[PDB]
């Protein structure tokens, strides 16, 4: 069982097992270039490796800057040993992730703080390419000393600039981490209620899912537990009132993420 | 503990000096799980 990670400047402990390969899934600790993501299981490999690897960033696009963040893709099969890496790290932190080594059907995500020293990755989210349930993201994830920050929101409403751009809706892949539920649900009603509280509630479901990418169950679903659809005898209709929404944007319980994504500042299009 | 942390380290690189870090090495340690993984998909 690997007890922690050294990574950049942080020794992080681990939450979950993940399965690093042979020898290195029995190490107490392993090292991981904060660029690369290679592991190594003795601090000297991870000393020397500090002064020879000449990665300041991930590999890839640089697809989004604002300020100090940038998102970077990272397609699987472009970049095969990164995005193994990348899976194997995230698994010490999600529970519940499955695949970690057939990344060729994978895009990632990298989100970095960026510095003069370079590109810091804070957390990612992988996406299916071709999701037969079209699935806009697989697993999503904040990593701990970066965590209560807004970056796993922004990682979500990032999933859907994307989907956005697709001209399609796109949900996630269950399962998702608790923190990820959680996140999900906040991203999704406040988005939601952004929404109703400009159009003073006169749109569908459908009309929403359009604006949105947001799914119509994953609507319908965040409506309900706001108390703000009914299910007329034949469809779900939206039934918003005034002090509904105000007495909900009010409850700190709902805020705006502290980031979101300007999509000026992205720069992307779907393949084609 | 029951509450996974973190912690600030340090540590200086180390300029005249185990592992293989080449990708080469990585390719070929992962290369049967992924087909493990490939497999159990199908
Ligand atoms: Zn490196």
């Amino acid at each position: 069982y690997v007890d922690k990670i050294h990574i950049g400047n942080y020794e992080i402990d681990a939450w979950y097992f993940s399965p690093f390969p042979e020898d290195y899934g029995k190490q107490p600790k392993l090292w991981l270039c904060e660029y690369c993501l290679k592991y190594m299981k003795y601090e000297k490999s991870y000393r020397f490796h500090l002064g020879q690897c000449q990665w300041r960033q991930p590999p890839g696009k640089e697809i989004y800057r604002k300020s100090n963040i940038s998102v970077y893709e990272v397609d699987g099969k472009d970049h095969k040993i990164y995005c193994q890496n990348l899976c194997l790290l995230a698994k010490l932190f999600l529970d519940h992730k499955t695949l970690y080594f057939d990344v060729e059907p994978f895009v990632f995500y990298i989100l970095t703080e960026v510095d003069r020293q370079g590109a810091h990755i804070v957390g990612y989210f992988s996406k299916e390419k071709e999701s037969p349930d079209g699935n806009n993201v697989a697993c999503i994830l904040t990593l701990p000393p970066y965590q209560r920050r807004g970056y796993g929101k922004f990682l979500i409403a990032f999933s859907y600039e994307l989907s956005k751009l697709e001209s399609t809706v796109g949900s996630p892949e269950k399962p998702l981490s608790d923190l990820g539920k959680l996140s999900y649900r906040s991203y999704w009603s406040w988005v939601l209620l952004e929404i109703l509280r400009d159009f003073r509630g006169t749109l569908s479901i459908k009309d929403l899912s359009q604006m949105t990418s947001i799914t119509q169950n994953d609507i319908i679903s965040t409506l309900q537990s706001l108390n703000m659809v009914k299910y007329w005898k034949g469809q779900h209709v939206i039934c918003v009132t005034p002090k509904l929404v105000e007495e909900h944007l009010k409850s700190a319980q709902y805020k705006k993420p502290p980031i979101t994504v300007d999509s000026v500042c992205l720069k992307w299009a779907p393949p084609k | 503990l029951a509450v996974p942390s973190w912690r600030d380290h340090s540590v200086e690189p180390l300029r005249d000096p185990l592992e293989n870090l080449d990708d080469s090495v990585f390719s070929k340690r992962h290369a049967k799980l992924e087909l493990d993984e490939k497999r159990r998909k199908r």
